[PDB]
C-alpha cells in the first residue's frame, strides 16, 4: 500500500532525478526525497477503499418500471442492462472488460390510484417477478401459460417482508463482459453498430399475483445491481460527455474544463 | 547509444537515430495462443514472416493547423500483402502490432504529437439516434482526420469528430492511460508501441471487428518561420506479430 | 468448516458457506494486492532515476 | 426450535451490506479466464499514470486544444509569471476533469504527494529557466518571484532532458485533506516565473509553449467513497 | 464430463474411422481428429446442468383453484397428479420411469370481490389445506368433521408470511412411478384405457378457517411441485403434439418440422 | 434468546432453491428400488444418440 | 477500582498528613485512617458505571424532522452534529477531544393528517433514508438521480419491522473530534469562529418511496446516536448555562449556584 | 455430525441435516456420474473405428 | 432451514443494548491514534480533583 | 473463533464476531484500568504526606 517518506540530507551530485524524458512514455518514478531535504516518516495509510471491489461493490438502482391490478400495463417487461441509469454505468466505463457476478434485490411498493370505487378493502398482495433467459416464450398478458415457470427462475413476494434477493453467475459466453465494442455483428458491416451478444442476460417480467383490492393499485419495482467477485482489465478515460442513449456512445461535444478569469487567477468560475 | 533503435520482422528492417526507447503494451509482448486458452480445434495457419513484417501506410501531411488522424487496424491493413489474403480466407485470427510512426523536421520547427492506441475506441454518431456508416469510420490505409469544430446534426451517418473529445465523448488529455508516446520535435523523430492481442475473447473475426485504433494528435501546433520546408509528412508502419488463422473457407 | 480471518482495524470474525454455489459468497473486501507497473513505466529499456532518460 | 431474537436492522435493506444470497440458477459453471493485458486491481494504480492538465481554460480554449497549451515567449527582463492555480485537486477547474482528478470525486479525502512534469515544446534552438514554485498556506499566493523563492522550488534548465518535475511533498496539519471546498484544509499555490529570458536565434519562433502533467506519487491514497458531480439525467435512457 | 481434443497430423492408412455401418444400431465414435488434422484442446466444461437433478429439480406451477368465504363453493378439491399442466408434464415424459419425493408449496392470495355490503372491514385470514391420502372420509361441507385432521396431514396458515412448504416420500406401490401405462386395469381388457394405480397421491383439500370480513373474499391456492431425489429410467421421444387431456396421451396429428422453401434454402419460414 | 439479524430475501419463495422441510408424513419407509433397464444420470448420454435429420419439408 | 480502609491506632507523632498545601496544585492524598481511628473494612465497590465507555454509549436522541407524501416537504435535510440537542451534548462537553464510532438507529413513525378525501386506504409505506458523505450531489426534490444511491449508503425500510441500524466509524480528518475550537478557519481571522472541518460527516436525507393512501400522510423520522468504542482526553468543568446555538458556546449569564438563607442553615431554597 | 463439501467454482459450505427423515434433505445436485454406452453402442460385438463395421 | 422460534423482546429498540451492527461504509481505514496529554478511562479520575466551594450563596 | 469471557456478577458468555470490520462490533463493557495521578498530584516533586507540603 502506502509507502515511507526516508529523511534525506543535502546533495551536489550528477543525479539529476528531476530531469527527465517525458516522451518515452513512461511516468517518473521521482518521490519527495529527490527534490529536497526530507524527514523519515512512518506512514500507517492504506489504499483499501480504492480496491476494484470496493468501487463497484455497492448496490445502485439501475431502473423502475410500473404495472397495474387493473386495466393496461399489467405487468413489467424489462431487459437486464446497466446501461439505463448514468451513475453505476459511468463506474464500469473505467474499464474495457469487466467480469462479475450480480446480486438482484428488488424494492416493491404499491400506491393506490384516485377512484370513485365506493367501500375499497386492499388484501395484501403478492407480486411474482420472473426471469426468462435469452430465447424461450414471453408473457404476452397476465394469465399465460409462461407464467407456470417449470424453468425459468421465479420469486414471489408478499407486502410487508424484506426486499427479495437472488445471485446472478457471471453469465457471458465470451470470458468477459465488453462495455464497448467497436465492430458490427454482421460481416456485411451493415446494421446497427456496437452490438454484440456478450452481455445478453435474459428480460425480467412483474405482476401481480392477485388484485387484492377492488379498487385500482399500481406498483413499482426498483432494480438494484450490485457487482461482486470482481475483476476488470485494461482502465479507460472516464466520460466526460452526457449520455444519450442506452445502446450508443453518442455525446453532445463538452468543453475540457469550466472556465476562469486568467491563466494566474486562483478561484473558479 | 540510447537513441539508435534496430527492429527486424521479415525481410524490414527499420532503423532510427532518435527513439525514446519501444513502449509494450501493459508489459506484455505478443505470445501464440495457448492450447489451455485456445477453444477452436482446427490446425492454425501460422504464415510466419510472409504477414509478420512491416508495412508502410500513406503518409499525411501535417500542417499548421491540422486537428489529427486515426486507422482502425486490422481494416487498414486488409488490402496489403498476404496479411490481407490470410483475413478474407479465415474466419478467425489473432495478432498484435508493433506501430512505428515518423515524422522529422529540422532543429528549427516545433510541434508534439501524441501518438496512441486505443483497445476497442467506438466512436459516436453526429446525430444522436443513429450510428456511424463503415465508410466514414474505416480508410484501408488512408487516414481519416478529425475536425476541431462540431460536426452539425442533419440525417446524418456522419461520424461526430472533434480533437477534445477524441470522437468518444472524453478528454483527450486523459487518452494516457493507454500505451502512448509524444513525439516532440526537439527530443526525437519517432515512436514505438508494440501491442499484444487485446480481447475478450481467444481469437475474433476482423473484418467486422477493429480491437485497435491508431490516433496522432497535435497538442502543440507545427510551427517554424518562413524560409524552412513547409511540408512535414507523417508516415505510419505497422508490422503484425504472432499471427494466427483459423476456419478455413472460401474468399469473402 | 469456518474460515477465520483478521478485521479492518486501526480482532477476528468468522464465516461459514451456506450454498453450495459459489456465486453466492459474501464479496471479497480485503484483497489488497496491487502492481502500477504496467501503467507506469511500460517501456522496454529499464529506467533509471538518477540517470538521464535519453543519452 | 433454537429460542432466538431479533435485533434492530433486520428486514432492512442496506446497499452497502455483504451477507450471502442463494442463486437463481445452481451448478451452473461460468467460462474460463483468459489472461487479458492490463488487469486492474487498484485505482491507485491508475492515479499514478501522467495525464495532461489543462492550465490555460480562460474563455473559448476549453473548446479546443489551446486549453492545454501554456504560452511562454522572449519578453523584456524576466521575473514575470508563466501561469498561477491552486493545490486542491477535484475542486479547481484545472484539476477536476484529469485523470487523477476524476478518481477523486469520488472520494471525500485524499492525502499524500502530486508530481506534476513539465515538458518544453519549443524548437531545439530555444533555451530558457524557469522557477517552478509551491507555497504553503497562511499568506495568499505570491505576487512576485522574489516572494516565490521563499518555498519549496526547482529551478527548470532546458536543454537534452525537456522534462522537469516538481513533486510537491505533504505539508498539512492532518493527515487528510477534503477533496471539496474547505479553508481549513487549503492546500497552498502553485506558480511559474522566468527564472531567465527565453533565448531564440534568427529564423527560430520566439514563441513556445509547455505542457503539464500530474500523478499521483507511491504515497497517495484515497478514502470514503460517494457519488461524483459529474454525471447527471433526466431520465432513462 | 467434456473430453480433450488430441493433436492429429496427416494420414493415409487403411483405417477407415469414417466410414461405418449405421444400420448396426450402433452410434459411431467418430471424434474430429478422425476426419481432418486438429490441435490439442484442454476443455474445462462440465455437464453439469444436465444432470436429472437439476433438469427436473426446479419448481413448477401444476395447478390453481378457487373458493370463498360465502356462498357456494366454500372448499376446492384437487387430485394430486402433475398432469394438468403442460410445461412440467413434458419434462418428466422424457422418461418412462421415474422416482422421486415431492416438496409441495402454496401460493396463497385472495382478492376482495365487488358488493354493495358497508363497512367491510377483513380480519386476517387463516386457511387450512388438508392432504387425504387415497381411500378415508372426504369433506362434503365446510364444517363437516373430517377437518378435524386426526391423523391426515394438514398444515394453517395465516395471511403475509412465507409460503407453507411440506416433504412427501416417494409414495409409488411400485418401485417406480408410471408415466405410460400400456393396458388395462381390467382383466377383461374393456374400461378405460391407460389407467393405473401406481401414481395415486391423494386428495387435496384447502378452505377458509374463518371468514374475516362481512364482504365477500375469494381466494386462489397455487400448487408447485419440486421433484427431489430424483432417479429415472428408460429414455423416450419428446412430445411433438399438444395434449387435450390429462388421462389419455390422444393427440392431434403434427407435421413432423416447420417448412422453409427449398432443400438448399438457409431460412426457416 | 441468541441474537439474530434477518437479511434481504427472507419470507421469499424463489424456485430454484433448496432448503430442508419437514416431512409430511414421518417414519414413512419407501418401496425398495429394482435394476430396471437403461437408468439415465445424465441428458448428453441421450443427446449423443442417433435421430433421423428431417431435411426435405418443403411444403406437404 | 476501590480501596479497602485500613485500621489504625492512636497517633501523637511528628507527623502531619492533616497539614497541607493547596496553593500547590496538587490534590492532598489524605485517606480516613489518617485523622481518626478507624476500623479494617473490606471493601467490594466497583467503579465500573463511571467508565468512559459506560457513561457515553446509550443511545441519545438528537434530532427529529418531518415530511410528508403531498405538497411541500417532500423530505428531510439534516446535517449530522450531535449538538441540537442539550442532553447528548453536554455529556460529551466533559472532554475537549473525543473519537468514537457511531450507530444510528431510526425511529420512523407516519400520521394521517386530516383531509376530506373519501375512501382513502393506505397502502404499506416503504421509506429511504440516504446519507451523503461531504461533497457530491444533494437531491433537490424527490424524483432526482441523486435517489439512485450507486456509491452514498442507504437504507430502506418498510412499516411494522425493527428499526435500521448501522455503524459508522471514526469519520475524522483529525486523530480526535473536538469540541471546541478556539479559532478560525481563515488565516486573517475573519468571519465565524470556532468554525472547523474536523467534524463533518455528511448529511442525511429522507423520503417517502411511494405514496401509499389517496390521502395526506406525514412521517417523522428520529435519528438515536449511540458513541461506542470511545477515547476521551482533557476534562473540563461542565456547562452551568443554557444553550441558545448550535453552533456557538454563546451564554447567559448565570449564578454559580441556587441560594440559600444563611450560611449556617440546612435548607435550600 | 456436519458434512463439508466444495462448491462449484470456475471454497467449502457446510451442511447439517435437521431431520429425522431423509426425504427432507436437500437435493442433490452433485452427482456427476454418467454412461453413455447403454444407448450407443448396445451392440453384442465389440466395434472397433479403424476397422470395417459388416466385414 | 434451521428451526427456530422467536422469544419476547424481538423486534424491539432497547437504548442500552449492545449488538453488533453491519457498517455503512466497509473497509473504511480511520486514521492513526496520537498520544494526547490527559486521557481519561473514568469518571472518578476527575472526581478526586478539588473544586472550589461555594459555601456562601445568600442572595446576591 | 469464540471469545469466552467472564460476565458481571456480585458466569461466562460467548461471543463471536460477525463482521469484516471492527466498527461493527459490540461496545467495550468491562475496561477498568485508571490512572488519577495526572489529575490529582500532577507536581514535578514528589509529595509525601506526613511530610510538610513546603519546607
Ligand atoms: O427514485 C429513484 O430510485 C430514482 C429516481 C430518478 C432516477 N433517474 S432520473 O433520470 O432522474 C429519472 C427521473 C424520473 C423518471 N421517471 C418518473 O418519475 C416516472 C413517473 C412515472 C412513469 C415513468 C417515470 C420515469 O421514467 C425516470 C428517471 C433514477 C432512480
Ligand atoms: C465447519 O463448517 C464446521 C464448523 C462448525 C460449524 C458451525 C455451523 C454453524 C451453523 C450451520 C450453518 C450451516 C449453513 C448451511
Ligand atoms: C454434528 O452434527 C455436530 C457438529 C456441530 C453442529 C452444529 C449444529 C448447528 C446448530 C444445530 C442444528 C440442529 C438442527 C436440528
Ligand atoms: C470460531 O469462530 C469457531 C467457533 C465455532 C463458531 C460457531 C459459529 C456460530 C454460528 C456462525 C456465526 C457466523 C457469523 C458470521
Amino acid at each position: 500500500r502506502v509507502a515511507d517518506t526516508v529523511g534525506t540530507g543535502p546533495t551536489n551530485s550528477e543525479a539529476i532525478p528531476a530531469l527527465t524524458a517525458a516522451e518515452t512514455g513512461h511516468t517518473s518514478q521521482v518521490v519527495p526525497g529527490d527534490t529536497m531535504q526530507t524527514r523519515h516518516v512512518k506512514n500507517y495509510h492504506s489504499r483499501s477503499e480504492s480496491t476494484i471491489e470496493n468501487f463497484l461493490c455497492r448496490s445502485a438502482c439501475v431502473y423502475f418500471t410500473e404495472y397495474k391490478n387493473s386495466g393496461a400495463k399489467r405487468y413489467a417487461e424489462w431487459v437486464l442492462t446497466p446501461r439505463q441509469a448514468a451513475q453505476l454505468r459511468r463506474k464500469l466505463e473505467f474499464f474495457t472488460y469487466v467480469r462479475f457476478d450480480l446480486e438482484l434485490t428488488f424494492v416493491i411498493t404499491s400506491t393506490q390510484q384516485p377512484s370513485t370505487t365506493q367501500n375499497q378493502d386492499a388484501q395484501i398482495l403478492t407480486h411474482q417477478i420472473m426471469y426468462v433467459p435469452p430465447g424461450g416464450p414471453v408473457p404476452d398478458k397476465v394469465d399465460s401459460y409462461v407464467w407456470q415457470t417449470s424453468t425459468n427462475p421465479s420469486v414471489f413476494w408478499t407486502e410487508g417482508n424484506a426486499p427479495p434477493r437472488m445471485s446472478i453467475p457471471f453469465l457471458s459466453i465470451g470470458n468477459a463482459y465488453s462495455n464497448f465494442y467497436d465492430g458490427w455483428s454482421e460481416f456485411s458491416r451493415n446494421g446497427v453498430y456496437g452490438i454484440n451478444t456478450l452481455n445478453n442476460m435474459g428480460t425480467l417480467y412483474a405482476r401481480h399475483v392477485n388484485a387484492g383490492s377492488t379498487g385500482p393499485i399500481k406498483s413499482t419495482i426498483r432494480i438494484y445491481f450490485k457487482p461482486k467477485h470482481v475483476k476488470a482489465w485494461i482502465p479507460r478515460p472516464p466520460r466526460l460527455c452526457q449520455y444519450e442513449k442506452a445502446k450508443n456512445v453518442n455525446f453532445q461535444p463538452s468543453g475540457v474544463t469550466t472556465t476562469r478569469q486568467s491563466i494566474t487567477t486562483m478561484t473558479n468560475t | 547509444s540510447d537513441r539508435a533503435r534496430s527492429i527486424t520482422l521479415g525481410n524490414s528492417t527499420i532503423t532510427t537515430q532518435e527513439c525514446a526507447n519501444v513502449v509494450v503494451g501493459y508489459g506484455v509482448w505478443p505470445d501464440y495462443l495457448k492450447d489451455s486458452e485456445a477453444t477452436a480445434e482446427d490446425q492454425p495457419t501460422q504464415p510466419d514472416v510472409a504477414t509478420c513484417r512491416f508495412y508502410t501506410l500513406d503518409s499525411v501531411q501535417w500542417q499548421k493547423t491540422s486537428p489529427g488522424w486515426w486507422w482502425k487496424l486490422p481494416d487498414a491493413l486488409s488490402n496489403l500483402g498476404l496479411f490481407g489474403q490470410n483475413m478474407q480466407y479465415h474466419y478467425l485470427g489473432r495478432t498484435g502490432y508493433t506501430v512505428h510512426v515518423q515524422c522529422n523536421a529540422s532543429k528549427f520547427h516545433q510541434g508534439c504529437l501524441l501518438v496512441v492506441c486505443v483497445p476497442e475506441a467506438e466512436m459516436g454518431c453526429a446525430t444522436l439516434d443513429n450510428t456511424p456508416s463503415s465508410a466514414e469510420l474505416l480508410g484501408g490505409d488512408t487516414a481519416k482526420e478529425f475536425a476541431d469544430k462540431p460536426v452539425a446534426s442533419g440525417s446524418n451517418k456522419l461520424v461526430q469528430r472533434v480533437v477534445y473529445n477524441a470522437g468518444m465523448g472524453v478528454g483527450v488529455g486523459n487518452l494516457t492511460i493507454f500505451p502512448h508516446q509524444w513525439i516532440n520535435l526537439r527530443t526525437n523523430n519517432s515512436a514505438t508501441i508494440v501491442m499484444p492481442y487485446t480481447n475478450s475473447v481467444p481469437m475474433d473475426n476482423m473484418f467486422r471487428h477493429n480491437n485497435v485504433t491508431l490516433m496522432v494528435i497535435p497538442f502543440v501546433p507545427l510551427d517554424y518561420c518562413p524560409g524552412s520546408t513547409t511540408y512535414v509528412p507523417i508516415t505510419v508502419t505497422i508490422a503484425p506479430m504472432c499471427a494466427e488463422y483459423n476456419g478455413l473457407r472460401l474468399a469473402g | 468448516g469456518a474460515q477465520v480471518s483478521t478485521q479492518k482495524t486501526g480482532i477476528h470474525y468468522t464465516n461459514i458457506n451456506y450454498y453450495k454455489d459459489a456465486a453466492s459468497n459474501s464479496a471479497n473486501r480485503q484483497d489488497f494486492t496491487q502492481d502500477p507497473g504496467k501503467f507506469t513505466e511500460p517501456v522496454k529499456d529499464i529506467m533509471i532515476k538518477s540517470l538521464p532518460a535519453l543519452n | 426450535g433454537l429460542p432466538t431474537m431479533n435485533t434492530p436492522g433486520s428486514c432492512q435493506f442496506l446497499t452497502s451490506d455483504d451477507f450471502q444470497s442463494p442463486s437463481a440458477m445452481p451448478q451452473y459453471d461460468v467460462t474460463p479466464e483468459m489472461r487479458i493485458p492490463g488487469e486492474v486491481k487498484n485505482l491507485m494504480e491508475i492515479a499514478e499514470v501522467d495525464s495532461v492538465v489543462p492550465v490555460q481554460n480562460v474563455g473559448e480554449k476549453v473548446n479546443s486544444m489551446e486549453a492545454y497549451q501554456i504560452p511562454v515567449r522572449s519578453n523584456e527582463g524576466s521575473g514575470t509569471q508563466v501561469f498561477g492555480f491552486p493545490l486542491q485537486p477535484g475542486y479547481s477547474s484545472v484539476f477536476s476533469r484529469t485523470l487523477l482528478g476524476e478518481i477523486l470525486n469520488y472520494y471525500t479525502h485524499w492525502s499524500g504527494s502530486i508530481k506534476l512534469t513539465f515538458m518544453f515544446c519549443g524548437s531545439a534552438m530555444a533555451t530558457g529557466k524557469f522557477l517552478l514554485a509551491y507555497s504553503p498556506p497562511g499568506a495568499g499566493a505570491p505576487t512576485k518571484r522574489v516572494d516565490a523563492m521563499l518555498g519549496t522550488h526547482v529551478i527548470w534548465d532546458v536543454g537534452l532532458q525537456s522534462s522537469c518535475v516538481l513533486c510537491i511533498p505533504w505539508i498539512s496539519q492532518t493527515h487528510y485533506r477534503f477533496v471539496a471546498s474547505d479553508e481549513y484544509t487549503a492546500g497552498g499555490f502553485i506558480t511559474c516565473w522566468y527564472q531567465t529570458n527565453i533565448v531564440v536565434p534568427a529564423d527560430a519562433q520566439s514563441s513556445c509553449y509547455i505542457m503539464c502533467f500530474v500523478s499521483a506519487c507511491n504515497d497517495f491514497s484515497v478514502r470514503l467513497l460517494k457519488d461524483t458531480p459529474f454525471i447527471s439525467q433526466q431520465n432513462f435512457f
